[PDB]
């Protein structure tokens, strides 16, 4: 059950690169690909994200319309570990236009990328599906990313499709036209992804600014929370244990209805030598200020929830905490889905933490995020502002209208069940 | 006469490995399969030959097949101590599991592997001179356990027709790991196998789990604990087939003695005494004591209150130092101080089998060896309580049609949910008619 | 309580105490259902591939 | 903190009890269908017990004893007296054809044309004033019998009074205390019924625990002998006695299981 990782665009390539670094450390793989871990656990499911001179190579394909981002990764610490042939980029760049990526200047490279993917999928003994990282509000990963997803779905319609999509935010914005690109991407994902982890570039900032007390968070700061969250969700897949989660089972248990495949990640300790108590981890995990999506769970209701606790800790005390939360917060849990919350414990703790907790929740509150994006789109789209940059590529206002609508429907759906 | 056991899903396999281990310890067969006690090298018609076969080398091989849609579990058997014991063909693994989906294991993945498993079963049947039936062990929640099992039930009902088949299903427990869609899977597989199953013993992980916390003082029972306790219970039931006895000596005797009506083929099990091996000295419970413990819900494998249900049949199976007089005395005492009521169409009686051989506990297990034990198999309407619960759950999800799509996507149709749910609803009415006055 | 059907053997004994007296589907049909799904499934997959082509 | 779910809105007594639970600052009301309730004011009819006591890491308690309808229902009560060996002079005879075997002969032909046939108490103790002795008895999860101290006594022709006042009349008019004249037989009657049905309804080892308040009707004759009329599974309470009894119910039953005497300990 190999997972073909795929990272596109600047943001996608930056966060994906750290994700590899982090999970390589945890799995005791150094930049050269050799292994030096002290426990076999590390090598027991390493094939989920690595392929083996007894060296593990990440099963990752890097994609970009400009060399710069991919060249930095190559120069990065683990730049060696990434397979050179898996590097796949062009020179045109996407000028931050979904169009330029999903239509004009991506249709070229997309084929090249599908070839590497095909090669990775062939070697895979049992292809679990595909993992993708991108920023819904840019050009290559917003637009070209959703294009590759569609292509991928046609070739591999029996595989799980999961995306770590980085929702753009005014607090951390690059261009006025970022809402437009997000709305188009959102609708692509609604239809061609089974699982999407919404990482709001807003929240991350907040967390950093407020909690972590960082006046001028840089993109690295946000990326650091992102890599941690990533390792979290991916733990059960990487490391063996009682619950050997897989993409399909993950979708089967957390997705009551297809369109509703957007999840609010949460992590604690938000970074330290004082290991938190199992009660502490459990209260922070569900803490809004510890969720990477900028939505209040109290404003909606948890369809489904899944927790993981890495590190040595009392399994019983863990179960007790979870039970308490559910019982004290019964109103925030859908009644129609019995037992909608489940927890799992991994012995290997995150890097540099004695113990942590990762939260994955399909809350109706997630609609807040899409409402924000929809309002922005509406603001500009009501006056057709900046639309010429897309109409120049051959797009049509109607297509903007459609995507706008769909994202509103999705918002409605989350509310329906909320009430 | 021989019993081919079939293990489907993780549970089945797991529990299986356990049952077969206990069987090899009871029957003094070494892990190599070489049984020193056995003097019929590669032959004989002894009682234990019902579940084992003697090779020309003198090794004995269980007459069962371990099969799962994923391999990692059955690979453990292949790499386990009893690895030699089991023949590779007996071990049938696949590439991908049903990912917790009845429809996925029954239709999508069921068809691909159904014939291969039927072939293996058939190779076993051919080696058997007179197959008594098949013992299927599985779990309601998992999608291999439910989907693929129910498909194998229909096939075995067709290919082996007459031969009898006893179930050993694992009712879903929220405390224990469980998928959210497990109530769906449970109803579906129930409905499909309801006519393919001669007698179904359910084991609620919720009950087994608390029993391990309570008697064995285990804070977080692992599957291993739970499976060991279950194996002790299976061994008590399978012991009439594996040893010489007049009670339940063939699979038919279980249905004849315990199942009055085909739909009500689910008998509640209760076992005593469960003692912690960590305790150095344990009070030796009497025949009357163990006998009475059988009438306590804590010692039931499926929580439910028999006081509010009529009995259709009851059988007590003692293992250890137990005499008929003790049993009669305990029965009498308990009857006077117990709220035991049998249906009118049934006589108030208890078929008692006693095996002089004492209970067998695995070395280093958390179960302390006892000098006597009893396991009571009684068909009470109270078991229908466990149906209700599951049913309720289903409903709550099915009203929103939550998680249905997945199944529908596997080719299944939304109507089948209603069919299976009606059938459970009938089965719940039947229980209430037989018992509720 | 009346004990009856008392059988003694080297392995064990059994008896019966009574406190009180009392007052299919054809393989084709199986397979036909399985194949039906197949089709239904296929239909869906086709629809998806056709939406992809559009 | 504690959670409770009120499923019996018509229950006045338990309505007050749930309000007190709210007042404690340690008890909060949940959705009637919310599974994660520590306590349940189940409905008087068709209360679901098969789903109780199966919620992981949750202690569940219910304001009714499963199987207690036998003592409560008038028809089951008579059967219970007659079938039960333990259960009987204090209970007025009640009724097939044996009723005719009629052969004082009042009961409570035309009647048969129009249930149970219990001989009417032709000679009733009159203060000529007929009164009904209402006693409230609560049974916790230990099946300890407790008898609310306060009681209510609810012209005659052959053809609400407090215990204290009634006792005063007994002493002034009959030279006797309510306790020795009537209240001793009440206790014996109560214990007899409850302890008879105790094995059948005991929740000691059951996965859910139970408790329930009962109202017993007693009729005293000219000889000051108490007579059981009916047992009420969901008895109301005197308006004045409501606060004390409900508060007591909360402290003895809700609080013993879920820790945050106006009663007589018949059993303990
Ligand atoms: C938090 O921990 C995780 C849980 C899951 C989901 C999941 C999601 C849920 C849920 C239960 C389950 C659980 N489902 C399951 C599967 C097989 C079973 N067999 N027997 C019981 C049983 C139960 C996981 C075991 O495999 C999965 O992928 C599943 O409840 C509502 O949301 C995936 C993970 O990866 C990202 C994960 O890591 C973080
Ligand atoms: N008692 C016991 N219960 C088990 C065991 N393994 C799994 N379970 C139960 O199994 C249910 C899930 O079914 P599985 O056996 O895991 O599923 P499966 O048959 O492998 O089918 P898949 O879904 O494809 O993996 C849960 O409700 C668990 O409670 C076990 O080894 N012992
Ligand atoms: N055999 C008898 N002799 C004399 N009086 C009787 C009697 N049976 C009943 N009564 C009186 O008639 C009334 C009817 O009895 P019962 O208690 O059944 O009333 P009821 O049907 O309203 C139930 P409850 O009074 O508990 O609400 C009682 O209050 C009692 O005082
Ligand atoms: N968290 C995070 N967000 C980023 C990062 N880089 C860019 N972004 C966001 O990505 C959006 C712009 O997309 P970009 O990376 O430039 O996409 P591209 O056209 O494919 O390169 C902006 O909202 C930034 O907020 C990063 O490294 N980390
Ligand atoms: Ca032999
Ligand atoms: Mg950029
Ligand atoms: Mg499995
Ligand atoms: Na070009």
């Amino acid at each position: 059950r190999e997972i073909v990782h795929i990272q596109a665009g600047q943001c996608g390539n930056q966060i994906g690169a750290k994700f590899w670094e982090v999970i390589s450390d945890e799995h005791g793989i150094d930049p050269t690909g050799s292994y030096h871990g002290d426990s076999d656990l590390q090598l027991e499911r390493i094939n989920v994200y690595y392929n083996e001179g007894n060296k593990y190579v990440p099963r990752a394909i890097l994609v970009d319309l400009e060399p710069g981002t991919m060249d930095s990764v190559r120069s990065g610490p683990f730049g060696q570990i990434f397979r050179p042939d898996n590097f796949v980029f062009g020179q045109s760049g996407a000028g931050n236009n979904w169009a330029k990526g999903h239509y004009t200047e991506g249709a070229e490279l997309v084929d090249s990328v599908l070839d590497v993917v095909r090669k990775e999928s062939e070697s895979c003994d049992c292809l679990q599906g595909f993992q993708l990282t991108h920023s819904l509000g840019g050009g290559t990963g917003s637009g070209m990313g959703t294009l590759l997803i569609s292509k991928i779905r046609e070739e591999y319609p029996d595989r799980i499709m999961n995306t770590f999509s980085v929702m753009p935010s005014p607090k951390v914005s690059d261009t006025v036209v970022e809402p437009y690109n997000a709305t188009l991407s959102v609708h692509q994902l609604v239809e061609n992804t089974d699982e999407t982890y919404c990482i709001d570039n807003e929240a991350l900032y907040d967390i950093c600014f407020r909690t972590l007390k960082l006046t001028t968070p840089t993109y690295g700061d946000l990326n650091h929370l992102v890599s941690a969250t990533m390792s979290g969700v991916t733990t059960c897949l990487r490391f063996p244990g009682q619950l050997n989660a897989d993409l399909r089972k993950l979708a089967v248990n957390m997705v009551p209805f297809p369109r509703l495949h957007f999840f609010m990640p949460g992590f604690a300790p938000l970074t330290q030598y004082r290991g938190l108590t199992v009660p502490e981890l459990t209260q922070q995990m569900f803490d809004s200020k510890n969720m990477m999506a900028a939505c209040d769970p109290r404003h909606g209701r948890y369809l489904t929830v899944a927790a993981i606790f890495r590190g040595r800790m009392s399994m019983k005390e863990v179960d007790e905490q979870m039970l308490n939360v559910q019982n004290k917060n019964s109103s925030y849990f859908v009644e129609w889905i019995p037992n909608n919350v489940k927890t799992a414990v991994c012995d290997i703790p995150p890097r540099g933490l004695k113990m942590s907790a990762t939260f994955i929740g399909n809350s109706t509150a997630i609609q807040e995020l899409f409402k924000r994006i929809s309002e922005q789109f509406t603001a500009m789209f009501r006056r057709k502002a900046f639309l010429h940059w897309y109409t120049g590529e051959g797009m049509d206002e109607m297509e903007f209208t459609e995507a706008e609508s769909n994202m509103n429907d999705l918002v409605s759906e989350y509310q329906q069940y909320q009430d | 006469r021989e019993c081919i056991s079939i293990h489907v899903g993780q549970a089945g396999v797991q529990i299986g490995n356990a049952c077969w281990e206990l069987y090899c310890l009871e029957h003094g067969i070494q892990p190599d399969g070489q049984m020193p006690s056995d003097k019929t090298i590669g032959g004989g018609d002894d009682s234990f030959n019902t579940f084992f076969s003697e090779t020309g080398a003198g090794k004995h091989v269980p007459r069962a097949v371990f099969v799962d849609l994923e391999p990692t579990v059955i690979d453990e058997v292949r790499t386990g101590t009893y690895r030699q014991l089991f023949h590779p063909e007996q071990l049938i693994t696949g590439k991908e599991d049903a990912a917790n989906n009845y429809a996925r294991g029954h239709y999508t993945i069921g068809k691909e592997i159904i014939d291969l498993v039927l072939d293996r079963i058939r190779k076993l049947a051919d080696q058997c001179t007179g197959l008594q039936g098949f013992l299927v062990f599985h779990s309601f929640g998992g999608g291999t356990g439910s989907g693929f099992t129910s498909l194998l039930m229909e096939r075995l009902s067709v290919d082996y027709g007459k031969k009898s088949k006893l179930e050993f299903s694992i009712y879903p427990a929220p405390q224990v790991s469980t998928a959210v869609v497990e109530p769906y899977n449970s109803i579906l597989t129930t409905h499909t196998t309801l006519e393919h199953s001669d007698c179904a013993f359910m084991v609620d992980n919720e009950a087994i789990y608390d029993i391990c916390r309570r008697n064995l003082d285990i804070e977080r029972p692992t599957y291993t604990n739970l499976n060991r306790l279950i194996s002790q219970i299976v061994s008590s039931i399978t012991a009439s087939l594996r040893f010489d006895g007049a009670l339940n000596v063939d699979l038919t005797e279980f249905q004849t003695n315990l199942v009055p009506y085909p739909r009500i083929h689910f008998p509640l099990a209760t076992y005593a005494p469960v003692i912690s091996a960590e305790k150095a000295y344990h009070e030796q419970l009497s025949v009357a004591e163990i006998t009475n413990a059988c009438f306590e819900p804590a010692n039931q494998m499926v929580k439910c209150d028999p006081r509010h249900g009529k009995y259709m049949a009851c059988c007590l199976l003692y293992r250890g130092d137990v005499v008929p007089k003790d049993v009669n005395a305990a029965i009498a005492t308990i009857k006077t101080k117990r709220s035991i009521q049998f249906v009118d169409w049934c006589p108030t009686g208890f078929k008692v089998g006693i095996n002089y051989q004492p209970p067998t506990v695995v070395p280093g297990g958390d179960l302390a060896k006892v000098q006597r034990a009893v396991c009571m198999l009684s068909n009470t309407t109270a078991i229908a309580e466990a149906w209700a619960r599951l049913d309720h759950k289903f409903d709550l999800m099915y009203a929103k049609r939550a998680f249905v799509h997945w199944y529908v996507g596997e080719g299944m149709e939304e109507g089948e949910f209603s069919e299976a749910r009606e059938d459970m609803a009938a089965l719940e009415k039947d229980y209430e008619e037989v018992g509720v006055d | 309580m009346e004990v009856i059907e008392l059988n003694k053997c080297t392995s064990g004994q059994s008896f019966e105490v009574i406190l009180k007296p009392p007052s299919d589907p054809s393989l084709e049909e199986i397979q036909k259902k399985l194949e039906a799904a197949e089709e239904r499934r296929k239909y869906q997959e086709a629809e998806l591939l056709k939406h992809l082509a559009e | 903190m504690y959670t409770f779910v009120v499923r019996d809105e018509n229950s006045s007594v338990y309505a007050e009890v749930s309000r007190l639970l709210l007042a404690t600052g340690q008890w909060k009301r949940l959705r009637k269908d919310n599974p994660r309730f520590n306590l349940m004011l189940g409905e008087r009819n068709r209360l679901p017990f098969g789903r109780l006591g199966h919620e992981p890491g949750l202690v569940q308690l219910v304001n009714y004893y499963r199987g207690a309808d036998k003592l409560c229902r008038k028809a089951s009560l008579v059967k219970l007296i007659k079938t039960s060996p333990e259960l009987c002079t204090w209970f007025p005879e009640s009724y097939r054809e044996v009723f005719l075997a009629y052969n004082g002969n009042v009961w409570i032909s035309e009647l048969l044309d129009f249930h149970v046939i219990q001989k009417y108490l032709e000679k009733p103790l009159l203060l000529h004033r007929k009164f009904d002795i209402r006693s409230w008895v609560l049974v916790d999860h230990l099946y300890n019998i407790y008898l609310y101290r306060e009681g209510v006594l609810r012209p005659y022709n052959s053809a609400e009074m407090f215990f204290e006042e009634f006792n005063q009349y007994l002493m002034d008019a009959l030279n006797t205390t309510l306790e020795n004249s009537i209240l001793l037989q009440i206790k014996h009657i109560i214990r007899s019924c409850l302890m008879c049905i105790e094995p059948a309804i005991s929740t000691k080892h059951l996965h859910y625990q139970s408790f329930q308040l009962f109202g017993f009707d007693f009729m005293v004759d000219e000889e000051l002998k108490v007579w059981l009329i009916e047992v009420n599974g969901a008895p109301a309470c005197a308006q004045k006695l409501y606060a004390e009894l409900c508060q007591g119910i909360v402290d003895v039953a809700i609080s013993s299981v879920f820790p945050l005497s106006i009663f007589i300990k018949l059993l303990e």
